[PDB]
């Protein structure tokens, strides 16, 4: 109504309990410590190249990143799938289905060499 | 920091729009004792906020002058072909 | 098939011998061996039933059920010294024993050429399921367990013994073989109709079907985890494999009387899905999904059509492996806690993050997630009845939108929560669990990438 | 429908963010010189849904609408959508009312912040998408329906003056 | 909703209805007709296979319009001309239906007319 | 005034509205006030329990296995088959079978008059 | 306990205004409102039979019903906001870091031993705090859900770990 | 806690802003009105309709073609 | 936001009671009781514990709003329900 002394005396002794076991919650200096780990040594010359504040060398060592990127997550698909499809996919009939292009008139085939005859005179109509 | 509050002797019911809130309550016969609590959402550069023809209308200054400038430029090449 | 049947015999005296340590590990690892023989086993002709001798021959519907049997033998192995480890060595070689025995009765049932012989183990699979359920059970109804559990199997089962014996004094011979080769179209004769029922009800029983369900509830909620397991995954199967064996000569009667049983089922598969619903404890939940599934199997069965043959197989297969994973998951729980209502520990998901997931997919398989093999096996059925009728699609349809709920529904209510302070037992994830539910998943995954070979003779 | 609806979502994102993860209208207001960056995301975001001419966001709904006026359609079929069209710009204008226009409606303590590059780079991509990508799509695609030539003027300029109303 | 207020809320006979109409055939009434050209040919039309609610009267500019903008690569903006001319004769075409449609209306007109003027004989 | 909200099956009366909080007597704040001591007990030893530091595993709650028990197993020996019962099991558990057999039966002998006579579409239905 | 009518006037005022909030929106409209409906309340405190205040209560509460906001506004920690039990997810029970293995303890290692020093405390503490709810139990049965302090030196105030080691605010 | 971070929480005040923001907000507002206004003058034909709508009345009967209405 | 402190928040909820006309400036103290030190009645305690509840974010429990009365005890409230420590 009512923070009655007896009520008090429970509610800031469980507030240093209870604050005190917050502080114990706050980690130490040594808080995280973490087992010895190998480097490779190819990242030690990309910290290496990391390290020494340069612009350009910045720009570079990410663009390393998009390289090694491009390699291994854009190219050996580009790699694999083509080597799937050309030889085996596309090597089985019906595998691989294209519609025939839309040949307008006036339009060269490559295998014919024929230009598709031209169509009659359009209306001439002019707004 | 200590994240040193301004002094609040600056945010005043005054120069607010509370005070058409204030004396007309005090026509009433009561009085608004909790008002300059939010005198800063109307004081400060929180103040005068745009209408909503205003709000549509940002960045038509500068439009309307691209605008332009593309027109005469279009105008040039239409006349110079 | 001696090669494997020899070597699941001379198992026993392995670990019928083995020190008080090895017993777990040797049977554990001369399991899987026999696990790996029978994988052979999944080496099938074209059309013809691969007939190894005159009393064994495989297909491809015996062949996949066969190899689930071997591969789950290690799997029971594994779940069980968690609450056999402390008891007597002897009692332990003896629960070991009576594993054998069941998958040995298993592989002799799948194998077996004549009905007769086909009969007597698929029956004397009941006895080391006996002891399993009442001795080593837990609960208190494990006693009315096993006397519920037997009775509603043999009340079934004797009828079926007179019919096949009525066949071989009238046919000529119980072989798979001359029944369908000489297989000759039978009569609208009431007592024709006697027969039927006698060679459909026991594998019904077994199935189960709606109503003359009340074995499972009662039964697999008791049994002991590997008893469990090996009830729901494989022992369900017996009937709708001797129902595929027997339809050769039920036609064209069974289509006349296919009209009780099949909507039976179908309606049946909604109320045991809404008690799955309404449920209070784990294991009772997955016995009632457990039920619908099988009632599915059931309708499949009785559309006799290509495509729900093929269905009915591929969902056999499904519904063991999750239904094991399923009580796996539940005892790993219960054990934990050491009660089994879905109340008393929620929220678990944080605390056993690898619990979490095998929950995940042990629910979406349940829930027939595509493209796993369990919603494929579904499927397949759904089509053949709505090629033979269309209105079960809705019903069909009603299944897994109640089966989805509870699908998920036990999992918001064990980890997707917040955890009970009270208690603190639940403890790091023992990697023995999470082997087990690997063991379960992975295979499953695997059979869906390749679902030709649990496809039935159909394909 | 994905540029303009994904870009008023995370503009919306940005501004429960800012004032320490608060959704509800009625808890913030005066957002508009607070923060003109996603101030300019949300209007243009309904600049985009709202579909006034010449953005990625009419390269629809005007022939939508058009759509629904000139075939053989259902009175209330056509009643609810421009009907719909009104009501959306109904709501459309009362966000930008409630949030960034209006008095300041939200805590006393001011984090109202915009300062991040992951922020700001994901809402100007979509700002260039629905300012140009219907453009691009409706001129480069070839005509899959036959365009709908003259026809009567009223049910052409239908949809903006609902909107506008 | 002009003529649906006249059809709906009027008299139905009095509108054309959208479905039958012309419920009189073109040579009659109308002064001798000519049947409208096809400047487009099946084999033309089939071979840039347009779809068929696009394979209406009108589709000569759109396949001349198609042969330039594949050949007008990467600029989206041109072939705006050849576009105009089949928007141009798209609108000629709806005349033509318009045209049928005021045609039916105004021998609708005509036929009440033969009707009950004949009728007020009794 | 606006009419009140009647209270329904799936909301019940507000608890803003109640009478009874209203028109209080001693006899109903005597019935309000025991309920709070035993509770306080339910709480003190739930506390005690809860906070010794060698409590391991579950605290056993007496409730929840006495609502497991009533909802498994005194179902069938509280059971009488009055009337009631008796209906009950009658419209449910058998009633919609003969409505289900009907339907799927009527479809099926529809459609079997309409193959052997010819009339259905059979020309690409040669998987069921 | 029981809800004396200065508490049932009290809660309908936090209501009553709260949903006043949620209905003027502005808060110019706001102040207005809450100082007028301030006076409405204040103006009849004179009720000298507590019958008729409490008809005037049924009077309030049964406008108020009526009228009150069809969607009050909620803040989102609070129950019933967006953020309310979001941060369940994320907290984990203390026993757990009894669990952790002694490589994962070894890598905390200051904190687990304040853990050791704090159970160390709960152990010391169990006894002394059972014995002192025992000597100032409500004679035969507790009587009200409070709890029992510790009047004496040193003694952890009785039923206080839980609290203490209550996962916090922000667990993250 | 963000020892000094970028942003600075003002208690009750208008938070500053750093001048880029506001001039890119400007950027693409203005950007967006010089495209509208640009394509409007270069293609108000999409707009108002190449070629306004052929009211029916208006039409005599010799090209609409009825025969003669006193046959 | 950076860890809030017991100061801050102190200082944040004395300016929004200091900033009351009820509350002048000078009857403002740390040991201020809102019905006798500062008389404001249960009625007015309601009003600024919700005002508060507003300027804060987070929503006082009802069990707190009728009892929670001195800003020593209102910022100890404040202190233990958001994890204040420092
Ligand atoms: C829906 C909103 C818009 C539309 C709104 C339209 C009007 C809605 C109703 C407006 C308020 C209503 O008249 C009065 C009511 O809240 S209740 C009845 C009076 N009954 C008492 O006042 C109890 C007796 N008195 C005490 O309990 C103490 O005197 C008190 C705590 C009050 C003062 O503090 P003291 O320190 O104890
Ligand atoms: C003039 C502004 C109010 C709206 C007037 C009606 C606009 C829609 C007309 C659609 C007519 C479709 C059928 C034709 O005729």
């Amino acid at each position: 109504s009512g923070y009655t002394p007896d009520e008090k005396l429970r509610l800031q002794q469980l507030r240093e309990l209870r604050r005190r076991w917050l502080k114990d919650q706050e980690l130490s200096p040594r808080e995280p410590v973490l087992p010895p780990r190998r480097v490779w040594p190819m990242e030690q010359f990309w910290n290496k190249f990391l390290q020494d504040g340069a612009p350009w060398k910045n720009v570079i060592y990410k663009t390393y990143r998009h390289s090694i990127f491009a390699v291994t997550h854009v190219l050996i698909p580009v790699w694999i799938i083509h080597y799937y499809l050309k030889y085996h996919v596309t090597a089985k009939p019906y595998t691989v289905v294209e519609r025939k292009p839309r040949i307008f008139p006036g339009d060269t085939i490559l295998e014919t060499g024929e230009v598709i005859p031209l169509m009659k005179e359009f209306p001439d109509q002019h707004h | 920091s200590k994240m040193e509050l301004p002094d609040y002797k600056q945010w005043k019911i005054e120069g607010t729009p509370l005070e058409t809130v204030q004396e007309k309550l005090a026509a009433r016969g009561l009085r608004d004792p909790w008002g300059r609590n939010e005198a800063w959402r109307y004081s400060g550069g929180f103040a005068n906020n745009v209408s909503f023809v205003g709000a549509l209308l940002k960045g038509f200054k500068w439009g309307f002058a691209a605008f332009v400038v593309a027109v005469g430029a279009e105008y040039y090449l239409e006349s110079q072909n | 098939m001696l090669k494997i049947i020899i070597p699941t015999t001379m198992l026993l005296p392995m670990t019928w011998m083995s020190k008080h340590n090895m017993i777990w590990i040797n049977a554990t690892v001369h399991s899987l061996l026999i696990s790996l023989i029978s994988l052979s086993l999944l080496n099938q002709l074209g059309e013809n039933s691969l007939n190894f001798s005159l009393t064994f021959f495989s297909d491809s519907l015996s062949a996949p059920l066969l190899v689930l049997t071997t591969w789950l033998l290690p799997l029971m192995l594994m779940a069980s010294q968690s609450h056999l480890s402390k008891e007597t060595t002897t009692r332990k070689k003896l629960y070991i024993t009576m594993l054998i025995l069941l998958q040995l009765f298993l592989i002799m049932t799948f194998t077996a050429t004549e009905l007769i012989l086909f009969y007597i183990l698929f029956e004397a699979t009941l006895v080391p399921t006996l002891i399993i359920i009442t001795r080593w059970g837990n609960q208190t109804e494990r006693l009315n367990a096993g006397l519920y559990f037997l009775f509603y199997t043999l009340a079934g089962s004797l009828p079926l013994l007179v019919a096949l014996v009525y066949i071989q004094n009238t046919t000529g011979s119980l072989n798979f073989l001359i029944i369908h080769y000489w297989s000759h179209p039978l009569s609208n004769s009431w007592s024709n109709i006697f027969m039927w029922l006698a060679c459909i009800m026991a594998f019904m029983v077994k199935m189960p079907l709606y109503g003359l369900h009340l074995w499972l509830p009662k039964a697999h909620v008791e049994a002991p985890i590997a008893g469990s397991m090996v009830l729901a995954a494989v022992l369900l199967k017996l009937g709708g494999y001797g129902m595929m064996r027997i339809t050769t000569i039920l036609n064209p009667l069974t289509n006349y009387m296919a009209y009780p049983f099949l909507m039976l089922s179908m309606w049946g598969m909604i109320m045991t899905s809404s008690i799955c619903l309404r449920q209070t404890d784990l294991k009772s939940l997955i016995a009632y999904s457990s039920v619908s599934h099988m009632a599915l199997v059931i309708v499949a069965i009785m559309i006799q059509t290509p495509w729900s043959f093929m269905g009915a197989t591929a969902l056999m297969i499904a519904h063991g492996l999750t239904s094991s994973m399923l009580f796996c998951l539940a005892n790993t729980n219960y054990e934990r806690v050491h009660s089994r209502t879905m109340i008393l520990a929620r929220g678990l998901q944080t605390l056993l993050p690898l619990m979490a997931t095998w929950w995940l997919m042990a629910s979406l398989t349940n829930l027939a997630l595509p493209p796993s093999i369990n919603l494929i096996g579904e499927l397949f059925i759904i089509t053949a009845s709505f090629s033979w009728s269309n209105i079960t699609i809705i019903l069909m349809g009603m299944n897994m939108m109640i089966t989805a709920l509870y699908s998920l529904y036990m999992l918001i209510t064990t980890q997707r929560g917040k955890y009970t302070h009270h208690i603190n037992n639940i403890k790091a994830s023992f990697t023995r669990e999470n082997a087990l539910m690997a063991l379960h998943i992975l295979p499953l995954l695997l059979l869906t990438l390749n679902p030709k070979m649990i496809l039935g003779p159909l394909y | 429908h994905a540029f303009f609806k994904a870009m008023l979502f995370m503009c919306s994102g940005s501004i429960i963010h800012s004032l320490n993860d608060e959704q509800d209208i009625r808890k913030m207001g005066g957002l508009y010189k607070a923060m003109p960056f996603t101030t300019t995301a949300l209007i243009i975001g309904s600049l985009a849904l709202t579909g006034m001419p010449y953005l990625t966001g009419f390269y629809s709904k005007d022939l939508i609408i058009e759509a629904v006026n000139m075939s053989y359609t259902n009175a209330w079929a056509l009643l609810m959508t421009l009907i719909a069209t009104s009501l959306t710009a109904a709501y459309s204008t009362r966000i930008i009312f409630f949030a960034f226009l209006g008095k300041p409606r939200f805590p006393p303590l001011v984090l109202i912040n915009e300062n991040n590059p992951l922020l700001i780079n994901s809402i100007k991509r979509l700002l260039i998408g629905s300012i140009f990508a219907g453009f691009i799509i409706s001129n480069n695609i070839p005509p899959m329906t036959v365009p709908n030539t003259t026809m009567p003027l009223y049910m052409k300029m239908t949809a903006l003056i609902v909107t506008i109303m | 909703g002009a003529h649906l207020a006249r059809r709906y809320l009027g008299d139905a006979s009095k509108e054309p209805d959208p479905l039958r109409m012309p419920t009189f055939p073109p040579d009659y009434g109308f002064p001798e007709r000519k049947e409208r050209e096809m400047v487009a040919t099946q084999q033309e039309m089939n071979d840039a296979q347009l779809m068929l609610q696009q394979r209406d009267y009108c589709a000569h500019y759109l396949i001349q319009l198609l042969k330039c903008k594949r050949d007008s690569f990467p600029n989206f903006l041109a072939c705006k001309h050849e576009q105009h001319d089949w928007d141009y004769c798209e609108h000629l075409d709806y005349v033509k239906r318009m045209k049928e449609f005021e045609r039916e209306r105004r021998l609708l007109q005509r036929k009440k007319r033969r009707e009950q003027r004949e009728a007020e004989m009794a | 005034s606006f009419p009140k909200y009647k209270p329904s099956r799936l909301a019940t009366l507000p608890a803003t509205l109640d009478p009874a909080e209203y028109d209080i007597s001693p006899e109903t704040r005597k019935a309000q006030a025991e309920r709070l001591a035993i509770r306080s007990r339910l709480k003190r030893e739930y506390l005690l329990q809860y906070n010794d530091p060698n409590r391991l595993g579950v605290i056993e709650d007496p409730a929840l296995i006495r609502w497991t028990y009533a909802r498994s197993a005194n179902i069938y020996p509280n059971f009488r088959p009055t009337p009631k019962t008796s209906l009950l099991g009658a419209l449910f558990g058998i009633g919609p079978l003969f409505f289900w057999y009907y339907v799927f039966k009527t479809d099926r002998d529809k459609k079997e008059k309409l193959i052997q006579e010819g009339k259905l579409d059979q020309t690409f239905n040669i998987s069921y | 306990a029981y809800l004396t009518h200065q508490q049932k006037v009290l809660r309908l005022y936090k209501r009553a205004l709260r949903h006043l909030e949620s209905w003027c929106v502005h808060r110019d409209k706001y102040r207005y409102f809450a100082c007028l409906m301030r006076a409405r309340f204040d103006e009849h405190k004179n009720e000298k039979d507590m019958v008729k205040a409490t008809q005037l209560l049924r009077q309030a509460e049964e406008e108020f019903w009526y009228g009150q906001h069809p969607q009050p506004y909620i803040f989102p920690e609070s129950p019933g906001g967006t953020s309310y039990e979001r941060y369940e997810c994320y907290k984990v029970p203390e026993w757990c870091l009894d669990d952790w293995h002694p490589s994962e303890k070894a890598m905390y290692p200051d904190y687990f031993a304040k853990r050791e020093q704090w159970k160390r405390l709960r152990r010391e503490s169990w006894e002394r705090e059972v014995k002192q709810l025992q000597e100032e139990t409500p004679p035969g049965g507790p009587r009200t859900e409070a709890l029992p302090p510790a009047r004496k030196e040193g003694d952890l105030p009785p039923l206080w770990w839980h609290i203490v080691t209550r996962p916090r605010e922000r667990p993250m | 806690a963000g020892g000094g971070v970028h942003i600075e929480p003002r208690y009750r005040q208008f938070p500053q802003l750093t001048r880029s923001q506001l001039i890119q907000a400007e950027f693409f507002s203005a950007t967006m009105w010089f495209w509208i206004l640009w394509r409007f003058w270069h293609d108000s034909d999409a707009v108002l309709g190449h070629f306004p709508y052929p009211d029916p009345s208006q039409w005599t009967d010799e090209e609409l073609g009825i025969l003669p209405d006193d046959e | 936001a950076p860890p809030l402190t017991l100061e801050a928040i102190k200082d944040r909820v004395l300016y929004v009671l200091k900033l009351y006309d009820k509350i002048d400036p000078e009857k403002l103290s740390v040991n201020s009781h809102f019905m006798k030190d500062l008389g404001l009645d249960s009625l007015d305690q309601v009003e600024i514990i919700m005002a508060m509840e507003d300027e804060f974010g987070f929503e006082i429990p009802d069990i707190d709003a009728e009892k929670l009365m001195c800003p020593q005890e209102i910022v100890d409230y404040i202190a233990d329900k958001k994890d204040v420590y420092e």
